[PDB]
């Protein structure tokens, strides 16, 4: 939950050539990204998720 | 068949299985004992300089004529290899230039990718001399021209004489590859170190020139993207130096 | 490499050699002795129900959002398997959903084909409940929507929340396949029977939901046919029942 | 350097079918020719090239 | 996989590895002892006549109907084989007709390439007879027609009756091949010598007819070249003669 700025790393992507298409192919395209963990992954010190803000019981 | 190449703990390039051209028949290697004249040991920086330096992509348009880079000035700002050109006096390195294009099956064209050792170039004005600012930029290409150049201290950049006063179809004498967009996609040339001395100062001397000339021009219909990006990737091989000092300049 | 699959003496499907997804890691199988609670024997109709039920084709247009079928209601009228849903009380079946598209090489797009066990869905109006007529049709797909649905007893059919109140990119947790028209063409998922009881009545309970969501939308130029047909083919596996009686209804 | 006419051979090329392209491909194209020698090649009686006409020394 | 075929010291044809049709099941061969009736020896010209005679290319347009060549008149002017038809009296030869098209992947169509032994043809006017000038040209094709021909001494060149009064779909009875532009590109049929006599005079008799009929017509969009060239290449096999004399005519 802490923000060490300039202590995480950046993953950027740059155009090298462009995107060359024949007559009949659409010129613009789409990339999708997929993130996961690896085999060396571990966690510690369980707590409550920051996402759920509701506190009182439902009804 | 889509095998990845990792060179150093920074670089990843994806490439299929294709043909290579190895120099004049030799692989780059390290200097042995009965080959040098210097009074010291080389101390090669193998642990840090062997990686892929992917330069900026050029746009092969319909009306383009050709591009050249002079080496080793083409990696003057590229990372630690540019630092070794500063903080040393002599240097010796082979290269593995990998050139590839991203075209569709509805594009057509043909490139010739030459590595010209000692490509000394004539000036656009006779009874005059070139400057260093017109031979090469530090990282970007220098364009050939269809018509005649006419400057005072520039290079004769007409395309069919290749800047050297020869026939452009005879540049096939030097290590070369043909990128024919119908069948081929990529080109990879492994240049050794060619000089008359075992080690030279890599600021004044240009070891070779990488020329990329389109012989059959690029054609496409109206749906198509009106360029083909040509991406060059240079990886130094067996680089070794001598003469540790400060940077000049700077 | 174009191997044909014949399942029963009615069905032929032609398919190349590609990748399959097998469930949560198990193949569908028949019930053993230490797994059931019912007071009788299953009497599985293996001789008549194992065939390919190719549903109607949907048209993947440029502006489509996604489709879902609820199972086993998706084979309610499909032949003898629909008759066994009538003239029985309990049922237990795995499925082999095979999804494939017919696109050209000048089309582009990407689909995600999920099988969601117990995909309970929320209503479009809070403080209200869904009806059975808005959860699923008997054989045709139910469309997701780009905007917000606003009915009284309908389903919240917005596409990025997948009807369940979650992130649509996290549906990759369940058995899934990506149809990427650049490289992939087909998708085949082998779902086992997942429940908390060994056999359930297959009128009230929806065992799983097959969702097909386009993540990268379909693009094409002006020559092209302005849709890609997605054909789903469901083949039941190891179906076994209990409780022979009349049909209700009807 | 001699010209024996009709004593060398001709290499011609003729259209057989045409050039069939789908919608989107460019209709006109390009051929390149590459000539070399073979393993049985030999020369004799060295002399001066006809191409260089300059005679006086440079400067 | 792009294997070259050289037949004699004049011919080169480039072709991939595909399917052949061998006659009625026999390869062409030389005449043995208990097969002939003539009073002399054959003296086969194997050293000079076995090469590839690539005829002129026809243009498969959108509205074309079909083409036929009569053999052995189709090689009447083609080189030394035409000279042997002059300076002999009897002859006997098999052939290896190789038919191939140059289409793109954006073209579509289907051809049927038949070799019809004794394809005797009816006239366009009943109670009349054909002339030899309407049966075949010496090297160019003869076109079928969509509508009804109406001449006096011509051939009934309507396409669905194939000039013989039969169904055009039943020509599959004779040695044949389908050029389907989606999957196939070429067609190669190896015809033996079929006659009721061991040797016939190859001026009056037409041994067979090579018909090329498009069953699915050629379609293309507006970018495309509006024809597909069909190139036929005939190579004679095991040719042997008798009756050395002068040429008549001439």
């Amino acid at each position: 939950q802490q923000d060490e700025y300039t202590s995480a790393g950046y993953v950027t992507c740059w155009y090298q050539t462009g995107l060359i298409v024949p007559p009949g192919a659409p010129p613009s395209c789409t990339i999708l990204c997929f993130a996961s963990a690896c085999n060396d992954f571990s966690v510690r010190n369980l707590r409550d998720t920051p996402f759920i803000e509701q506190t009182q019981l439902l009804q | 068949r889509v095998r990845s190449i990792t060179l150093g703990n920074s670089t990843i390039t994806t490439q299929e299985c294709a043909n290579v051209v190895v120099g004049y028949g030799v692989w780059p290697s390290y200097l042995q004992d009965n080959e040098a004249t210097a009074e010291d040991q080389p101390t090669q920086p193998d642990v840090a300089t062997c990686r892929f330096y992917t330069l900026d992509s050029i746009q092969w348009q319909k009306e383009s004529d050709g591009w050249w880079w002079k080496f080793p000035e083409a990696l003057k700002n590229m990372g630690l290899f540019g630092q070794n050109m500063e903080y040393h006096y002599l240097g010796r390195s082979g290269y593995t230039i990998h050139v590839q294009c991203n075209a569709s099956k509805f594009h057509q064209g043909c490139l010739l990718v030459v590595c010209v050792p000692e490509a000394e170039m004539g000036c656009s004005d006779v009874e005059r001399e070139v400057v260093a600012a017109s031979l090469s930029s530090e990282d970007t290409a220098k364009s050939f021209s269809r018509t005649e150049s006419n400057g005072q201290h520039t290079v004769q950049t007409v395309v069919y004489n290749a800047g050297m006063g020869v026939g452009v179809g005879n540049l096939t004498i030097f290590p070369h590859q043909w990128i024919n967009l119908r069948t081929n996609n990529s080109a990879t040339i492994v240049m050794p170190y060619i000089n008359s001395v075992p080690m030279d100062n890599m600021f004044r001397h240009y070891n070779f020139t990488l020329m990329i000339i389109p012989f059959a021009k690029l054609e496409y219909t109206e749906q198509a993207s009106n360029y083909v990006p040509i991406t060059v990737t240079v990886a130094p091989m067996c680089a070794e130096y001598n003469g540790l000092r400060l940077a000049s300049h700077q």
